């Protein structure tokens, strides 16, 4: 119960608010016969709405008082995550194509026509540095520690 | 200089309309005027800083006036609240009928503008009480400007 | 000259070369009357000073529009005369 | 005595033509 | 062929084909793990 | 001397210059030395022109263009003819059309768009289309998927064709620069061959397949037991139990007793009762004669063979004391000048285009397409936005003649001089219009505002006040409607219903068509229209008579048609050139479109469109409010932007979410090109300075130079965006608002 | 010693019908330019002004309102019709000011005899701060 917010499997709202979409799906479902392609289409819908909240229930959100899921960011090792786990991967992913980026630029640096190698990019080299990018962190890490990540100009 | 504006010879012999524009926006950049030295530069800031509290004195003092004359400040006084505040009084040859009608708020009898700047709620607050002592400070606030 | 032909320029003659025209101004005599010409003369004479006619016409503009906007008759003018109707009530009770 | 009928078109037309006519001549003049 | 896998190198195609397969990737992921707010595995 | 001139095999079929970017001219080809090349990639692209000097080259590759132009073209129809046989519900429309939403595309079941898949009836869930395909087809006799199916093939094979033509007449057999000044034969075959021989099979069509198979349609008769249309050639006694006449055959036609032809081709007038939509015998007749008159009107031009006019001669025939030699030398600019034939070509199709527009709203010609108002209002917009934009791309390219293909040294037209002699006249009387027609138009809405606002309503200009009456108008209105009466005896019914009568027809209890009225309201919205095209035409005419000197740059020509200015000079020479003139002009005519699609919204919501009680009565779907509340700003703002968005945004959690989306969008894209309109390249520029500074510490800067946008591809980009937010949100409030309500 | 050659009033002038672009009220009040140039051959040519003119063989003579103009179509004749040309400002006083070859020579090659006017012995960023002209009439390029 942090901030004052109702864990989702323990609150009201949050079986309201599946309640109100189940309902209006019946709504839509009962315009047609059961074993045609539109009423598999909304059966298929109310499972996966249902496969949803019970899912963000037993994930440990916590909901507010209008029965929707509050993301909680201070660290909590509780929600760790909703924004640490996956700030960690988008950093990790976001290093990997800047380290593989930057390692093209460095690459076709020393040519005759580096433009060349822009617009039109050379495949082979980029794949091959493609995987160098897995190991962004420790790559980034030494080059900090030699001095190579910056430019002095 | 011989010609608008005085204070820019490059500007004053303009054959263009221009001129009558750019004597405007550059009428209180001192810095940038013909033969011009610092002190003259340092005493025109003052003069021109007087002449703003002047201007920043009348218009209170034309506030305390109005709210005094056309306000509503003595019955409002009585009842803060369920009592619109007046500004001051609408005076529109253009106004239809009802224009008259649905403009006349308050205890007045005529069309009024309601009162928005909060200046009712700050002058009852630090004292003033009737419209004699609106009168008295408008009257102390034009001698203020004059000072 | 500047009248030759297939010539426009002439340095002795400016005004015909920069087309320094009269296009419609006519030199015919007057057609108006002469009593009604004496008349108008003598009757437009004080307007003629073109300092003291703005003057004039600015003195005697502001009387008048202060004198009928102040003296106007209270059923010609809607702001003139009142409400005449009682006042309504605000949406929260007068506040 | 009613004063907005007095005012209100001294400041809203008479004053105006007063000063643009004086701006008027003063802009367009040569000295 | 060279000419046209040098066609097949330049920016527009190239940025077209990662693109697209980029986001049959997230299509796919988006159909077979949907309505993904947390991160539950650890 | 008109005859096939070719050369073989001018062009190599290689991809070398496909691995090149830039091929095409030699300032482009030399490598990207920053990143504005690239831009420049795109913008002389299709400017052939630039490319080379030589008519021949151009022309060829102008009509390769037109043919990956008509592939591209085939392509899309296949396209909807696939989406109208899989996808979509026409057969259950077929059956229903007054209470089932047409509908030919589906969503798929992803991260859950499929909320999109709506209940448009017919056992269907899916995107309700308003194109109008579904009345194309029932109008053209088609009742099944399999006919569609047939169709998209069909058009997927002549766009392979289009696309193996295009390669063909370029890279193997390409015509030569005298096959296409041959102007005579070509507008010859162009007006007996295609428009005329057209014009003759679709009345074939009509006449064999679309009456009968509508007839059944129209009787009640279910879809699939109606007889096949070849069943309908094979079998005469089949057609002639519908038409009498077909038991004849074509000897009344050969005898010319035509008259016994009066079963299937008929002057009737007005609309079907039973569709709503114009009779198809009448549609028959009509294209019967147009293909009649444009066939005789297809052997005027001169030939091989002596018979025949002169393009040149008749040219040459006409001239006037007033305008000297006259039309003398347009025949030698026309046929060596690519730009003044475009410039004329797409004003021509804009106003055309426009005229097609008002004519399909007058005169629904498929069933059951008046009384889907979600597909006249689409249509009409759509139409109206494309002949603005032809409009404007008329003067744009006009602007380009007179700036490149203009020189009186040779080819030179005595009427253009003379044009150009005394443009300063035309462009201050067309300011003059301008300035008269925005202040008695705008200053009379002014007015209302005002009045109303100060408790004045019998001072505006009403109904109920000063009455501007369009007394020429009604005056019109009125005799188009007596028109069988006297002018029109052959006619049974007037040719619309929007012009007055007691007539009325409504399908399904919807209104189809009303008599229109027209009052001070229609008046005022009028006038602005027309101030509105007066000053589009001024900034057109403007830029395309000054694009090559003026009193400002005498030397403006050899600045070039583009250019972003010619400095700060002469006080400032911003936006001097033809191409900002257009620029400037695609605002004024997207404003002018803006509030004629308003008007003809609000007018057919108020006074037309509506619905029809078993009783008799009428009510419209905004209660007729144009006439006491267009007449002012505030209710233009209120009762129908205010008021008719409300379906737009309250459309989220249902099938019409996406328009609300789009809504947003296009308010974000159109807020959004301000950056580029407002601003300038320079700020850019000293931003980028510190951005590539700080690429440059970490060794991470690329070694094409990052570049502000150009002056002038900053203008286009900001009117791109602008036109795009300030359309979209016009197209997602439309929708919206006429699918949920119509 | 090259002496500007005088300007000869009698000169005729091309063949034009008449256009709205040429001189207005300035040509009257204030100065006005005037271009003088030998066609060796009757041809046509285009006006600064608007529309297109036939200029006659032999001594042609054209008024225009601005300098720009006459340097404009000075400009076409050189390059396109070789034709060796010569501008003037008139005056409503009468006087004639010979303008453009200032020495007989064109201003783009060098001739010997002409004096620098505006010319700063030093970088474009050696230039002196403003704040170190501030309450003086100099400007920072003046200098
Ligand atoms: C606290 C008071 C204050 C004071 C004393 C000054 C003082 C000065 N400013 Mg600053 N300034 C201020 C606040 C102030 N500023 C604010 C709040 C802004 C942001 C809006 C600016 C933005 C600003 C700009 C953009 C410029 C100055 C410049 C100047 C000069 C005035 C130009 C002029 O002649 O009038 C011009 C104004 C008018 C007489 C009318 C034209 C515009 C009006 C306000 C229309 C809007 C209605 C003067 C040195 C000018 C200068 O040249 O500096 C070197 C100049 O370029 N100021
Ligand atoms: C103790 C005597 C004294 C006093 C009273 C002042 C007072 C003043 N001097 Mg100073 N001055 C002094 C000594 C003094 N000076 C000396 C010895 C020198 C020479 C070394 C100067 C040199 C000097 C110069 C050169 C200038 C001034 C200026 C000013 C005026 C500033 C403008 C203004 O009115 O501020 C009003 C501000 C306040 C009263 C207080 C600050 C407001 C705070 C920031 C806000 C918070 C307050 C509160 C919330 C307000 C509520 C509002 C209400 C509606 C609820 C002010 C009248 C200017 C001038 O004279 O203009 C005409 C100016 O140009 N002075
Ligand atoms: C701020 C000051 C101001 C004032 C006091 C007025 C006053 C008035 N307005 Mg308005 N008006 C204003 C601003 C103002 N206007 C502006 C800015 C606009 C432009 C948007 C308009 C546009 C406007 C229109 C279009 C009309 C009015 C008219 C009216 C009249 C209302 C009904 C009536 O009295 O008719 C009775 C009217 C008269 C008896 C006129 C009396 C004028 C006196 C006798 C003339 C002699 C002096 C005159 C004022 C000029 C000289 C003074 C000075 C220039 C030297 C009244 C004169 C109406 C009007 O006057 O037409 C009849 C009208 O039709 N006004
Ligand atoms: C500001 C940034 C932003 C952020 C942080 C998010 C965040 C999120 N979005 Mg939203 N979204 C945004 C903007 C943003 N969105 C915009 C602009 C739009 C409109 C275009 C949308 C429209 C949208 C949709 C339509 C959907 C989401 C969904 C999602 C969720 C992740 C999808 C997924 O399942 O990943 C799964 C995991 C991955 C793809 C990781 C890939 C890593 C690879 C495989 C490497 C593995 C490493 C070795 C997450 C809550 C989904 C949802 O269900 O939300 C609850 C979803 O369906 N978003
Ligand atoms: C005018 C252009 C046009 C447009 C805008 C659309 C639009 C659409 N089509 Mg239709 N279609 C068209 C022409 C067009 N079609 C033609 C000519 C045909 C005949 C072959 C079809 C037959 C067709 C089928 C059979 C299907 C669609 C589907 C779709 C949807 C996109 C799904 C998809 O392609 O993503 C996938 C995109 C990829 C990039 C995958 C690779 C495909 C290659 C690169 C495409 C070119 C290969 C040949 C969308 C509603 C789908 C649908 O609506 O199902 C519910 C679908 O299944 N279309
Ligand atoms: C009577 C025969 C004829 C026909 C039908 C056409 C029709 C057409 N021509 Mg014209 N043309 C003709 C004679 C003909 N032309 C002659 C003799 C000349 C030389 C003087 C030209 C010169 C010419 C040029 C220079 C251009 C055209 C273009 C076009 C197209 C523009 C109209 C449009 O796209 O509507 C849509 C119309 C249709 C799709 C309806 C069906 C028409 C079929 C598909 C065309 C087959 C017609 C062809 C002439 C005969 C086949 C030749 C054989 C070897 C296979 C259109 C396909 C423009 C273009 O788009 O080119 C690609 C273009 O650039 N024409
Ligand atoms: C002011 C009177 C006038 C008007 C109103 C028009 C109006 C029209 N003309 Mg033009 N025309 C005029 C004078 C005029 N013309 C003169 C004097 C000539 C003789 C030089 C021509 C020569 C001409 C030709 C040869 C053709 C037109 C066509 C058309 C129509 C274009 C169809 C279109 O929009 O594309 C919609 C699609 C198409 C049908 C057109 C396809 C594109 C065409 C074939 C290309 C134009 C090429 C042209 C020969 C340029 C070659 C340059 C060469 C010297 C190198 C348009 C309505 C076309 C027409 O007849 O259409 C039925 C057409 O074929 N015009
Ligand atoms: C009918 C056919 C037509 C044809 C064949 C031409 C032909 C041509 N035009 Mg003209 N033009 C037309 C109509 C036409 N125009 C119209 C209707 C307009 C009014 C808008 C113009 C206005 C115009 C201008 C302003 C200019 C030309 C110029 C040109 C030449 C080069 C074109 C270029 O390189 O662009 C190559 C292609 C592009 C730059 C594509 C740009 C992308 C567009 C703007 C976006 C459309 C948005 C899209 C619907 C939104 C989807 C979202 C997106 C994510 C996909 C060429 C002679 C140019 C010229 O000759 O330069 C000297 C030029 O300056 N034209
Ligand atoms: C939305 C506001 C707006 C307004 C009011 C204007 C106004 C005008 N535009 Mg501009 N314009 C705008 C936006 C606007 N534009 C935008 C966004 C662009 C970018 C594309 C342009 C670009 C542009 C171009 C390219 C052109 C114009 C032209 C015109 C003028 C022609 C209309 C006319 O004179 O009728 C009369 C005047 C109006 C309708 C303005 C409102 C006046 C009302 C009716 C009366 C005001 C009452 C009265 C004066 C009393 C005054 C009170 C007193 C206190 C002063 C006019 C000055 C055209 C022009 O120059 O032709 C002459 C022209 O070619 N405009
Ligand atoms: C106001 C607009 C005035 C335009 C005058 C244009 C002009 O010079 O007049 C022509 C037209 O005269 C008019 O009747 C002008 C009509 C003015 C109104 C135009 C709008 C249409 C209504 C002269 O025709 P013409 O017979 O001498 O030769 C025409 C052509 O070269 C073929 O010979």
């Amino acid at each position: 119960d942090i901030a004052g917010l109702t864990p989702c499997k323990e609150s009201k709202q949050f079986a309201k608010r599946e309640k109100q979409a189940l309902k209006k799906l019946q709504a839509s479902l009962k315009l047609y016969a059961d074993d045609s392609a539109p009423a598999l289409a909304i059966k298929a819908t109310m499972e996966k709405t249902k496969k949803r909240f019970d899912n963000y229930g037993k994930y440990g959100l916590l909901c507010g008082s209008d029965g929707l899921p509050h993301l909680i960011v201070s660290g909590d090792q509780r929600h760790w995550g909703e924004f640490i786990t996956p700030g960690i991967l988008f950093l990790y992913i976001a290093g990997w194509i800047g380290w593989v980026g930057r390692s093209y630029l460095i690459a076709i640096r020393d040519e005759k026509k580096p433009t060349q190698k822009e617009i039109i990019i050379d495949v082979p080299l980029a794949s091959s540095l493609l995987f160098r990018g897995f190991s962004w962190p420790v790559a980034a890490y030494r080059e900090l520690l030699n001095g190579e990540l910056v430019d002095n100009n | 200089a011989l010609r608008f504006p005085r204070f820019s010879q490059g500007l004053a012999q303009d054959p263009t309309t221009r001129r009558i524009w750019f004597g405007i926006a550059t009428a209180h950049d001192f810095e940038s005027h013909d033969d011009i030295t610092e002190e003259r530069l340092y005493q025109n800031i003052f003069a021109s800083h007087f002449g703003q509290l002047a201007i920043i004195f009348l218009w209170t003092s034309g506030n305390l006036f109005h709210v005094a004359w056309q306000g509503n400040f003595e019955s409002w006084v009585q009842d803060p609240l369920h009592v619109r505040p007046i500004a001051h009084a609408i005076w529109d040859p253009h106004f239809g009928q009802p224009a008259v009608e649905a403009f006349t708020r308050g205890g007045a009898l005529g069309p009024v503008n309601i009162a928005y700047s909060g200046v009712y709620q700050w002058w009852y607050t630090i004292g003033l009480r009737t419209n004699e002592d609106l009168y008295t400070g408008a009257l102390f606030l034009l001698f203020l400007s004059v000072i | 000259k500047y009248g030759d032909k297939s010539v426009y320029f002439d340095l002795e003659d400016i005004a015909n070369t920069t087309g320094q025209w009269d296009v419609y101004g006519s030199d015919a005599p007057s057609p108006y009357n002469s009593l009604q010409s004496k008349f108008f003369e003598t009757f437009a004479a004080p307007f003629t000073k073109r300092g003291l006619l703005l003057k004039f016409l600015i003195l005697g503009g502001g009387s008048l529009l202060t004198y009928v906007s102040a003296n106007a008759p209270q059923d010609v003018l809607p702001i003139t005369r009142g409400p005449q109707q009682p006042p309504k009530l605000g949406p929260r009770g007068k506040i | 005595m009613n004063f907005p009928s007095i005012f209100v078109p001294l400041v809203g037309l008479v004053f105006p033509a007063i000063a643009m006519a004086s701006l008027f001549l003063y802009v367009q003049k040569n000295k | 062929m060279r000419d046209f896998k040098t066609y097949l190198s330049v920016a527009p195609v190239l940025s077209t084909l990662w693109f697209g397969s980029l986001a049959g990737l997230l299509i796919e992921i988006n159909r077979f793990f949907p309505d993904a707010l947390t991160f539950p595995f650890f | 001397e008109v005859k096939i001139l070719v050369d073989r095999d001018p062009v190599k079929t290689s991809f070398e210059a496909w691995a090149k970017p830039g091929h095409f001219s030699r300032t482009i080809a030399k490598g990207p030395e920053t990143t504005t090349w690239i831009w420049n990639l795109h913008a002389d692209a299709h400017d052939f022109d630039s490319h080379t000097s030589d008519l021949e080259e151009i022309s060829r590759k102008i009509f390769s263009a037109h043919f990956g132009q008509l592939s591209i073209i085939f392509l899309w129809l296949s396209g909807m003819y696939f989406h109208g046989a899989r996808f979509s519900n026409y057969e259950a429309w077929l059956s229903d059309p007054t209470h089932i939403g047409p509908s030919a595309q589906v969503v798929w079941p992803i991260v859950g768009q499929e909320i999109l898949n709506g209940d448009v009836g017919g056992g269907f869930r899916g995107i309700q289309i308003t194109s109008g395909f579904f009345q194309i087809w029932r109008a053209s006799g088609i009742t099944s998927e399999l006919q569609l199916y047939c169709t998209a093939i069909g058009a997927l094979v002549f766009a392979a064709l289009m696309l193996f033509a295009g390669w063909f007449h370029y890279h193997k057999a390409a015509p030569k620069l005298a096959w296409f000044q041959d102007v005579e034969s070509m507008l010859n075959h162009h007006l007996a061959g295609l428009l005329g021989l057209g014009s003759l099979s679709w009345a074939g069509h009509q006449i064999h397949v679309s009456l009968p198979i509508n007839q059944f349609l129209n009787a009640g008769v279910d879809p699939k037991e109606i007889p096949l249309p070849h069943e309908l050639i094979l079998n005469r006694d089949l057609l002639a139990q519908l038409y009498p006449s077909f038991a004849e055959g074509a000897t009344p036609f050969f005898t010319l007793n035509w008259s016994k032809y009066a079963d299937f081709l008929t002057f009737r007038g007005g609309l079907d009762p039973v569709t709503g939509g114009l009779w198809l015998t009448d549609t028959a007749h009509h294209h019967l004669a147009i293909a009649i008159l444009f066939l005789i009107a297809g052997h005027m031009y001169r030939t091989n063979w002596g018979i025949g006019h002169g393009l040149k001669d008749i040219l040459e025939a006409h001239k006037g004391p007033f305008t000297g030699q006259g039309h003398k030398g347009l025949y030698e600019i026309l046929t060596t000048s690519w730009h003044a034939q475009l410039a004329l070509n797409l004003a021509m199709l804009g106003s055309l285009t426009i005229v097609v527009a008002h004519h399909m709203y007058a005169m629904p010609p498929y069933p059951y397409l008046a009384t889907d108002y979600g597909t006249q209002l689409s249509l009409f917009t759509h139409h109206m936005w494309i002949g603005g934009f032809l409009i404007v791309g008329a003067a744009a390219h006009a602007a380009i003649f007179m700036v490149r293909d203009y020189d009186p040294t040779t080819r030179y037209n005595d009427l253009l001089d003379r044009v150009l002699r005394h443009r300063d006249a035309i462009i201050s009387h067309l300011n003059w219009a301008c300035i008269f027609l925005g202040f008695h138009s705008f200053g009379l809405y002014i007015h209302n505002d005002t009045m109303s606002a100060l408790g004045r309503p019998q001072d505006m200009f009403s109904d109920t006040a000063i009455q501007l009456q369009p007394v020429f108008a009604q005056w019109i209105q009125n005799t188009h409607a007596l028109a069988p009466s006297a002018t029109a005896p052959g006619a049974t019914a007037s040719t619309s219903l929007t012009w007055g009568g007691s007539d009325l027809v409504a399908v399904g209890g919807k209104v189809a068509l009303l008599p229109i009225p027209l009052g001070t309201a229609d008046f005022l919205v009028h006038h602005i229209h027309a101030f509105t095209i007066h000053v589009t035409v001024l900034i057109l005419l403007k830029g395309v008579l000054f694009a090559r000197s003026s009193r400002l740059i005498p030397d403006k020509a050899n600045l070039g048609f583009r250019f972003p200015c010619d400095g700060p000079g002469r006080g400032g020479t911003c936006q001097v050139s033809a191409w900002d003139h257009v620029f400037l002009g695609l605002f004024w005519m997207y404003n002018s479109i803006s509030v004629v699609i308003f008007h003809f919204s609000w007018k057919m919501q108020s006074d037309v469109w509506g619905s029809i009680s078993d009783q008799g009565v009428v009510t419209h779907i905004t209660g007729g409010n144009f006439a006491q509340s267009s007449i002012t700003i505030n209710g233009w703002l209120r009762d129908f932007l205010w008021a008719q968005a409300s379906q737009v945004i309250q459309s989220y959690g249902s099938s019409l979410s996406a328009y609300g989306l789009f809504f947003l969008g296009a308010h974000f894209v159109w807020a959004f090109s301000l950056m580029f309109l407002f601003s300038g390249r320079g700020y850019w520029q000293e931003l980028i300075e510190s951005i590539v500074w700080a690429h440059n510490k970490l060794k991470v800067a690329p070694a094409t130079q990052p570049r502000a946008l150009s002056i002038v591809q900053g203008r286009a980009v900001g009117v791109t965006h602008y036109l795009l937010g300030g359309i979209a949100t016009t197209w997602a409030f439309f929708l919206a608002r006429i699918i949920a309500v119509g | 010693g090259f002496t500007p050659p005088e300007l000869d009033p009698n000169t005729p002038s091309p063949i034009f019908a008449g256009s709205t672009g040429g001189l207005l009220r300035k040509a009257q009040v204030e100065e006005f330019y005037v271009i003088t140039w030998e066609s060796p051959k009757e041809q046509i040519f285009e006006m600064p002004t608007g529309g297109a003119a036939i200029m006659r063989e032999g001594p042609n003579l054209l008024k225009l309102a601005r300098k720009e103009q006459c340097l404009a179509l000075g400009t076409r004749l050189r390059s396109k019709y070789k034709i060796k040309y010569q501008f003037y400002r008139v005056f409503p006083s009468g006087e004639v000011q010979y303008l453009h070859p200032k020495d007989g020579v064109y201003p783009e090659k060098v001739n010997p005899g002409r004096q620098g006017v505006g010319l700063n012995m030093r970088s474009i960023g050696k230039n002196v701060s403003p704040i170190e002209v501030k309450f003086t009439g100099k400007q920072p390029y003046d200098l």
